[PDB]
């Protein structure tokens, strides 16, 4: 029996604790802890509800793009606006972007380091390596060539004595499985990884202004002048410039990220009976593509009890039943009032009294839906689309599962995926899934404009005397985020973000109930625990953000 | 060969700071940390968690003493003894302090470390503060944006490496190179500006146009920076302004995150 | 299928064609493999003499008004066309002949856009325009020495797209390119409005990025999209940019006619 | 005997017309002939001395940046000026830049498919073509998957019906002897070309300001304002980005561009033994490294009947018997003086009368040295590095011969390089010394900027009266390179270029001796006279520039 800390947890956004009991090589309890707080909400409170976007966007540059869009919506619900449908096509293609990158570096940069072993790559022959992978994947850079440079940059780093990022890593962990071969593959494809993601913020930069933080955006569409005969505006050839970087994305995503996805479940496949957070799933419906805030290219709903059959759809970011579900409590987190509270009446009163066991010990609030606790993001937002029957996301589950079973000869089925390695499967096939929006979108927007429709913006009025309540939704690469304005007299009076790290980092609620990291990590082995890489593995597998968690 | 030790240190950061290097190319971050430094202790990208990275940090400081490079993204809360960000038990404070007494060189990446940034702006909850404060008696060299051209970090560190000293620094301890001018003194839409061709809402026929952003709340005429010249992610063209967006003053202590979007910036 | 483009260069330098090379948007193998059929062009062609020519004359049928006619270099007049003679015939011959059936016809570069160099000075050659030999047609002008290669193959783009030209100016230049001054969207314009100005290269002023107007810049006499577009898509990069003044390339009656620095008039 | 004409010659730069008569088979006799002209040389009269080189760049956009440097030089020459050391980094990191570019587009865009059979590399075995390669290559870019996805887009063009650039090509010609799979690795090579010679063009952009056509250069430096605190100026960040575009060259360089050179030889050895144009060569000395236009990096030197043991060194640009053993001729060319001319009192007059076999045939003049044929290029310029025993040339030249020697089992003897392949290997090798031309030259200038010199431009003087006479060198893609200037009362009263092509392309001379082109071709077998694709070979080796040629 022992009491274990891992803090700070790396290769996540933030700074995260993790406390483990284990009890007869098993973890039996475990507390997250968000251990920094800003303030943001209460930065931004009484200001101009169309300045907002450009302060809580700083919640977090991983994520970036996704707070300034939630709170344009935000604003937007407040105050009755419909966005001009281009400005959704730009929206659109700039969250589908950042997501392709954001996810892409999640599984390369931030989790294959628990899963490979780079010492063992040096044992690898680059010639067997390259021949595992014929008739498994067609990507352009998987030769023994390749291969070999690679191996030659770790050789050369090794020789340095000067190991940096990669020094005192788990290399030998009775826990790392792959062969040398697969992990001189995966090196390959981390560096190769680092290229993919660069062309896709160049596509979010070309909308955007820049990334990390967009400054395109505002209350009533965005701040790109369409003009396709225009000097200096978002013209035909900024379009095209545009595409020329969407079409470079999809060959990595399809070719080795989806692979490398199943390869890892094929080594790895008990971890597809471990890691289970909740047994409640949320995700909200993404991509609008209409001129009044719908019609979603990506559907959202509520899952009960791990019940696909008997989901409730959400198609609407005016759900009332979605709105009035959700509230958050600070009984066990470092605030001053405990009791739920639904966002709208939602108070941030700081009260930090140091870790207890049993009392407060986060900077994360505790979200329930109707008194639930939930699990967010890729998860959700898979489980949810194979409830829906959307063709396109079981077509891509089930090339994953063919690579699974062609490796393996076993199968998997969607009770397999309330686990780690489900987690890490709905992340990607998001990914893989998210091509085709840039496509849609891309295309959607060249045919408006030729229409006749360069329409972005509609400047708004703020009443200067009333009180209005907004939610802007949106389905982060972490999950379902919201954003809730009170507007009073013409300023912010009450801010709330409710993010999707918030759900699944969220310390024990009001009713002393688990949220997701917690409940995922209890029956994790942990073969060591001076090195407890199993619950990192667990933990890492829900992309922790928490400068998104606590704010 | 044996490259130069940095140690990176986030205390009250959103990460934005160290996402930008994933967007530079000269070098690119995979060059960045095999060949130009030795990245001793980042929390985003190590391999090791909880006591083997927080060993490899001691074990850096001690070995690299008087020789690493000190950077921090995020602002320092000092309100309530430093409790609004704690690492291993511990203030960032305490951690950012103890690093910073064997740096050869320290670098506030951001304008959160640069000045406080948006963590400091309102009623500053935290009692956020800037690297400069926190470290009275060290030059800490500026790197402001929120968050900067990835090569305003990346040149200044190229700049130690290979001629042995800082670049020139303003004032502020800024990087010539990179914030010697404002932006509105080396703007493309200055003739705009010249001639009173302004547009006055986003998708008006000026804006269409590619006219100067000023009445939209163009915060250039009093931001220091190279956003008009050097722009952002070395794709040609990409910065806000050109975009369709005035700038924010985000570089800029006093202006980015106090004044709204649309206040009007004060012409000198 | 692939709309079709036939290339023909008269006195041409070839940097027309090379600009391609630089381009991104579409690169040059993605435009001769995806975007058009590019059914005549010397300088890529496998087939040579009767071969190519055969190539031309089958094109020229086949696609007969659906092709786009793209010409770089100036056309000689003088001496009965023979300063460039293509199998035995003059050069504006096998001009006119594939202007007859062509859906749209392109000058890429200032030379066939309005002679360029190759008509300055004593004009040895009696060298003209795209425009002046085929007085019947629209020639759309894509200007420079030679242009970005998206002011043309953006200009491409829009034709094949949404079915027509771009929108033109009063030369027939498309106005997403050529539709202002370069000194009226110069960064440099603060320095020129404050008299911040380099004297020579290697000055102080120059050495801080001020305005080159007293070098001879004739941004404020030249129409173009260098100081917002500028070339290679690296970013920063054109002639003031890099610390040279403009020469006025785009611009009849300034490049090749002015020197490099005599001063521009100011409107 | 069968007369035929190849016109226009496609897969050059510019206006070219080959004649030949055919002897049972054999070519006996050829004529060479530029067929446009636009006098550039009458356009740049009459003109200050410093604008020059802008109007004459122009000559050609292949070839840009060497007029112009040429041009400024020669400027130079006349006026007596020094140019600043750095200005010399900087122009020979521009050349060497633009050669690398220029010379890989030679290889694949203009020269491949003259040797390779696209409708062959469709029967290809794409895990067979990758195989040839092991042990050969180390480019990382040769593997199945690669070769598989270029494949396709051949099939997918053939199965369009439009075949355009390579409709009615030489596919199935006797003389192409290419197995199927080396036709498809060819192919792949091609594409691959095409991003190389992309990257080496963004290194010219950044110091020129543009390419085509460089806009940096003055009469006494270079327009570059060095300050590496400089905002907007060249500074260590702009001179690091040149610096990440240098560094992807060599490796398409080395990998790819060497060893097809190598292996086209080991496929086409009968073309080691033809396409002789000469028995004479010269080159000059390129990238001077002192403060006194001199120390150059590369040598020079004139070859005189194939002896290189008795050359002659040039080790400067102001080297007196290099100048004055120049001369050019128009007995057959149109223009109407014909004597002998040394350029600084060349003529260029008009005097067109048609083509006659025995007259006047070509808008090229006839150059002589002290009144011999010489032939230009990187045959001369390898050879005399050959003759000076360039350690870096020789082991260049002996990594490609220990490929050809692997694959053959035979060697490469000096007098097998006076040939078509030995004209193309020549090129090769110089794109590969110029790899270390450009680290060497970067490092140059990081650390003159580092010791407190950041000058650049010296002013000059034109004295207003007075008669006075310069040259420019240069050894350009395609061989030495001369611009002449003589200014009076401070204007340029004459200018007279003789460029590398105008060697090899020029006509029979005033002694009717035969230019290199036409006796290239004498003894050329042509199986097919109506497709003397043989003929094409052997004059795609020269690299024909009829723009400059002409002028
Ligand atoms: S400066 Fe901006 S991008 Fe950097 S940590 Fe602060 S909020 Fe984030
Ligand atoms: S106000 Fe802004 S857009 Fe207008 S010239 Fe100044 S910096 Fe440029
Ligand atoms: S416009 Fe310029 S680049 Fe184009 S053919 Fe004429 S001289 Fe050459
Ligand atoms: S003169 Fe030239 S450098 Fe100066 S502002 Fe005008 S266009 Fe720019
Ligand atoms: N994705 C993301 Fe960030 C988190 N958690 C948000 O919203
Ligand atoms: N290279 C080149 Fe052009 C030719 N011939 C020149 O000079
Ligand atoms: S908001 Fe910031 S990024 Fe530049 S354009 Fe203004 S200083
Ligand atoms: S010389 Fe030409 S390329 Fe642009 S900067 Fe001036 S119009
Ligand atoms: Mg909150
Ligand atoms: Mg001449
Ligand atoms: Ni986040
Ligand atoms: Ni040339």
């Amino acid at each position: 029996s022992q009491r274990i800390t891992i803090d700070p947890v790396t290769r996540i956004q933030g700074h995260l604790r993790i406390d483990c009991e284990i009890e007869n090589g098993v973890v039996s309890k475990a507390w997250a802890s968000g251990t920094m707080w800003r303030g943001m909400e209460e930065i931004v409170k009484n200001r101009d509800p169309r300045d907002a976007w450009m302060i809580v966007q700083r919640i977090c540059g991983v994520c970036t793009t996704t707070h300034a869009l939630s709170s344009v919506r935000a604003a937007e619900s407040a105050l009755n606006i419909d966005v001009p449908v281009n400005a959704q096509y730009i929206r659109n293609i700039i969250l589908a972007a950042h997501t392709t990158h954001d996810h892409i570096v999640h599984f390369y940069q931030l989790s294959a380091l628990d899963w490979v072993d780079i010492t063992s790559a040096l044992q690898a022959d680059p010639t067997k390596a390259s021949e595992m992978l014929k008739g498994v994947s067609t990507w352009h850079l998987n030769s023994p060539e390749e291969f070999t440079k690679v191996q030659n940059k770790i050789k050369d780093l090794v020789a340095s004595g000067q190991l940096g990022i990669f020094a005192n890593g788990y290399w030998g962990h009775p826990a790392m499985k792959l062969p040398p071969e697969v992990n001189l593959i995966a090196v390959a494809h981390y560096l190769q990884a680092l290229e993919c993601q660069r062309d896709a913020n160049r596509v979010v930069a070309l909308l955007g202004g820049k990334t990390p933080h967009i400054q395109n955006l505002a209350v009533g569409g965005v701040a790109n002048p369409i003009n396709l005969d225009g000097l200096g505006v978002l013209n035909l050839e900024r379009l095209m410039y545009i595409k020329s970087f969407i079409d470079k994305l999809s060959d990595f995503v399809e070719q080795v990220y989806k692979v490398d996805t199943a390869v890892i479940a094929a080594f790895y496949p008990e971890w597809l009976t471990r890691g289970k957070g909740a047994v409640n799933y949320l995700s909200v419906p993404e991509f609008p593509t209409d001129s009044k805030n719908g019609s979603f290219l990506f559907p959202g709903g509520y899952i009960e009890n791990a019940d696909l059959s008997s989901y409730r759809p959400i198609t609407s970011h005016s759900d009332e039943y979605l709105i009035k579900g959700i509230q958050e409590s600070a009984k066990h987190s470092w605030y001053k009032d405990e009791a739920p509270q639904a966002p709208w009446e939602g108070t941030t009163i700081p009260a930090y009294d140091g870790w207890s066991d049993d009392g407060k010990y986060s900077w994360v609030k505790s979200p329930t839906f109707y008194g639930k606790t939930v699990e967010v993001g890729p998860l959700a937002n898979m489980l949810v689309k194979l409830a829906a029957g959307r063709e396109s996301t079981q077509n891509k589950l089930n090339e994953i599962v063919a690579i699974y079973q062609k490796l393996t000869g076993n199968t998997l089925e969607v009770a397999q995926l309330h686990s780690t390695l489900g987690r890490i499967i709905g992340r990607t096939v998001h990914c893989c899934e998210l091509q085709d929006i840039l496509q849609n979108q891309y295309s959607a927007l060249i045919t408006n404009i030729g229409k006749g429709d360069h329409t972005t913006f509609v400047k708004p009025n703020i009443p200067a005397t009333g009180e209005f309540k907004g939610v802007g939704f949106l389905e982060a690469p972490r999950g379902m985020l919201s954003h809730w304005m009170v507007i009073k007299d013409g300023i912010i009076s009450n801010y709330q973000a409710v993010v999707p790290s918030t759900w699944n980092s969220g310390p024990r609620n009001f009713n002393d109930d688990v949220g997701p990291y917690e409940q995922s990590l209890v029956g994790t082995p942990v073969a060591d625990p001076n090195k407890p890489l199993e619950v990192v593995r667990t933990i890492h597998s829900f992309d922790p953000c928490m400068a998104c968690a606590v704010h | 060969p044996q490259r130069p030790p940095v140690i990176w240190i986030g205390a009250q950061e959103c990460t934005g700071c160290t996402e930008s290097l994933l967007r530079a190319t000269h070098p690119t971050v995979e060059n960045l940390v095999l060949e130009t430094i030795s990245l001793e202790y980042h929390e985003v990208l190590s391999a090791a968690f909880g006591h083997q990275v927080e060993e490899n940090k001691h074990n850096a400081l001690e070995k690299y003493k008087g020789q690493y490079v000190l950077v921090v993204d995020g602002s320092i809360p000092l309100k309530d003894n430093g409790i609004y960000c704690m690492v291993a038990g511990e203030p960032i404070v305490d951690h950012i302090r103890k690093a910073a007494e064997g740096a050869a060189a320290i670098i506030a990446i951001g304008s959160c470390s640069a000045w406080g940034g948006v963590a400091a702006a309102g009623v500053n909850p935290t009692g956020a503060v800037s690297l400069q404060e926190v470290l009275p008696g060290k030059t800490v060299i500026n790197i402001p944006g929120c968050p900067p051209n990835p090569h305003n970090f990346l040149a200044t560190v190229a700049h130690i490496i290979t001629y042995g000293k800082p670049p020139k620094l303003d004032d502020k301890n800024r990087p010539t190179f990179a914030y010697g001018r404002l932006i509105h003194e080396h703007c493309e839409r200055r003739p705009h500006f010249d001639a009173g061709r302004f547009a006055k809402e986003f998708g008006d026929e000026g804006h269409r146009e590619g006219w100067c952003l000023y009445h939209l709340g163009c915060k250039g005429p009093e931001t220091y920076g190279n956003c008009s010249t050097l722009q952002f992610c070395d794709v040609g063209g990409v910065w806000p302004v050109a975009i369709g967006h005035p700038c924010y003053g985000c570089n800029e202590e006093g202006i980015g995150f106090h004044k709204g979007i649309h206040q009007l910036a004060n012409v000198e």
